């Protein structure tokens, strides 16, 4: 089926540039346009420009004329966008989409770009055990940068009853938390462990929740 | 109107949404000014109301301007500028 | 550039209820050549990429259930959802492709309306590891409640504490249509160890009396 594959995230300093890919499959690549769209965390969608595979035609939003560059590689059925002279204003998710007559009928999952001069900092992971049929445990992930972190329980085999909350930035550092609710009769007999991966710092931390 | 010379910044091309766009670099004094435009069918007969762009303007000497047109099917001719400085571009739009 | 304005900015609707969303253009999106309105609607579920629902104002994209219908022309458009489903929570955007550059509306947040539900409150004292680094976070989960509006109040030895509190809501759950919230009172170990009782009180639409969870440092 139709698919557009983009890298998950990019972390770069101000003044630098970045290049991100958009790999298409499931249809004849030269028959459709590719758009690029920007979305700031809490905001809407902004069209950056488009490019037509084959002919090489490009069009830009005047807002991104000096900021963005759209290119192709027809052999790999890939499209690329480069952003230059980066600032925090450029911190956003960047989607690629397939265009059918101006409508964007398919989308990539988006590449989240963080532009910051802040130092990369791995997360401290703290277990949250209870100080009665179901018991709620948790993990507090504190003092990391940048986003994102990926939180699983028992390496993903525990998914139901999970609430992972959006991180909050306080003083150049993020903090999020995660709860998991399991049957009381089978904890702590059947162990529960939170895994917190932080690709930016090339770090993962596993913390088994033990009764206090 | 705008009476300076016009030149092509990027050759006319088809857009994702069934129009055509051409970037023209204004090389003349008197900006800002109205870009003289006129579309003529194969019979040099003025084809009407197919300039999708709002009345296009040149901002300053050597200012590029995007013009979007909805050319008719078959042969057409886009006259940009006025007088002997006028550019005449040819376009052919296929039915699909 | 063209400006796309959407109203309302947000609304709440029940499963099975009908809803109408608006999108006005600052100029006509109609091509008289083929009487095609260059307008599209998209649905972006939380944490996901946008999905195309309709194009040319009235034409449904393949795979989209017919309960989504597009209507309108010129500069006045509307997307109607009848028999709204629980999984339809999302932000709906309108977009023009009349001319470069394409621009999107501000979007409309579609919240789902379900039966009220009081939160399950759980409190957690600081872990030994954090204390060793000089920190002392007290965490409080308030899970699966139905109306988003909710207040959390931290008391230390029975005195309200507003400084050092950070809150975060999950997005509305797709299935049960509930919300969840984490509230963390971050203290230093120094202050934490000078007080005894720590409490979080959840005042919610579902109860006149607050839901109180507490522990003693003992
Ligand atoms: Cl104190
Ligand atoms: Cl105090
Ligand atoms: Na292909
Ligand atoms: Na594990
Ligand atoms: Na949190
Ligand atoms: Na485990
Ligand atoms: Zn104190």
């Amino acid at each position: 089926q139709v698919q557009l594959q983009q890298p998950g995230a990019e972390f770069v300093k101000p003044g630098a540039s970045v290049k991100m890919s958009c790999k298409a499959s499931g249809y004849t690549f030269t028959s459709y346009w590719i758009n690029w769209v920007k979305q700031r965390p809490g905001q809407g969608l902004e069209w950056i420009g488009d490019i037509y595979p084959g002919r090489g035609t490009t069009n830009y939003n005047e807002n991104f004329k000096s900021k963005a560059t759209l290119t192709l590689d027809t052999s790999s059925s890939t499209a690329y966008m480069q952003l230059s002279s980066l600032t925090s204003e450029d911190s956003a998710v960047y989607y690629c989409s397939r265009g059918s007559k101006g409508a964007m009928d398919y989308w990539g999952q988006g590449t989240s770009v963080t532009v910051s001069s802040a130092k990369t900092t791995p997360p401290s992971v703290y277990p949250l055990a209870p100080g009665s049929s179901m018991v709620t445990l948790g993990c507090l992930v504190k003092g990391y940068f940048p986003e994102p972190v990926t939180l699983t329980w028992n390496s993903g085999s525990l998914s139901s009853g999970v609430h992972t909350f959006p991180a909050v930035l306080q003083s150049d550092l993020y903090t999020l938390s995660s709860s998991v609710t399991v049957t009381s009769s089978t904890w702590p007999s059947q162990t529960i462990t939170c895994n917190v991966a932080h690709p930016a710092s090339s770090t993962k931390v596993d913390k088994k929740i033990v009764p206090r | 109107m705008c009476s300076g010379k016009f030149s092509i910044d990027k050759e006319m091309a088809e857009t994702q949404h069934g129009t055509t766009v051409v970037k023209v670099k204004y090389e003349g004094a008197g900006a800002p000014c109205k870009v003289p435009i006129e579309i003529r069918d194969v019979n040099k007969e003025k084809v009407v109301g197919r300039i999708i762009s709002s009345t296009p303007f040149a901002e300053y000497t050597n200012s590029v301007t995007n013009i979007e047109l909805e050319p008719p099917f078959g042969d057409s001719y886009i006259v940009i500028g006025v007088g002997d400085s006028a550019l005449t571009l040819h376009w052919f739009r296929k039915h699909h | 550039d063209i400006v796309m304005s959407q109203s309302p900015s947000s609304l709440a609707v029940s499963v099975g209820e009908k809803v109408t969303l608006s999108c006005k253009s600052s100029q006509s999106l109609l091509y008289s050549s083929n009487q095609k309105n260059h307008l599209a609607w998209y649905q972006q579920k939380p944490g996901q990429s946008p999905k195309l629902l309709i194009y040319w104002a009235s034409t449904r994209e393949s795979g989209v259930p017919d309960r989504f219908t597009g209507s309108g022309s010129g500069t006045d458009f509307t997307l109607t959802i009848n028999s709204v489903k629980a999984e339809d929570l999302a932000v709906y955007y309108c977009q023009h492709f009349y001319i470069y550059p394409y621009t999107f509306g501000g979007g409309t947040k579609l919240e789902i309306k379900r039966a009220d539900a009081a939160p399950t409150v759980s409190i957690f004292p600081p872990s030994s590891e954090q204390l060793t680094s000089g920190g002392a976070s007290v965490v409080c989960f308030l899970n699966n409640f139905a109306p988003k509006d909710i207040n959390v109040k931290w008391k230390i030895d029975g005195s309200e504490r507003q400084n050092g509190v950070l809150n975060s809501w999950t997005d509305q759950d797709s299935k049960d249509s509930t919300y969840s919230m984490s509230s963390t009172l971050t203290l230093t170990k120094d202050e934490y160890e000078r007080h005894n009782s720590y409490t979080c009180e959840a005042t919610h639409k579902t109860s006149t009396s607050p839901i109180v969870k507490s522990f003693n440092r003992n």
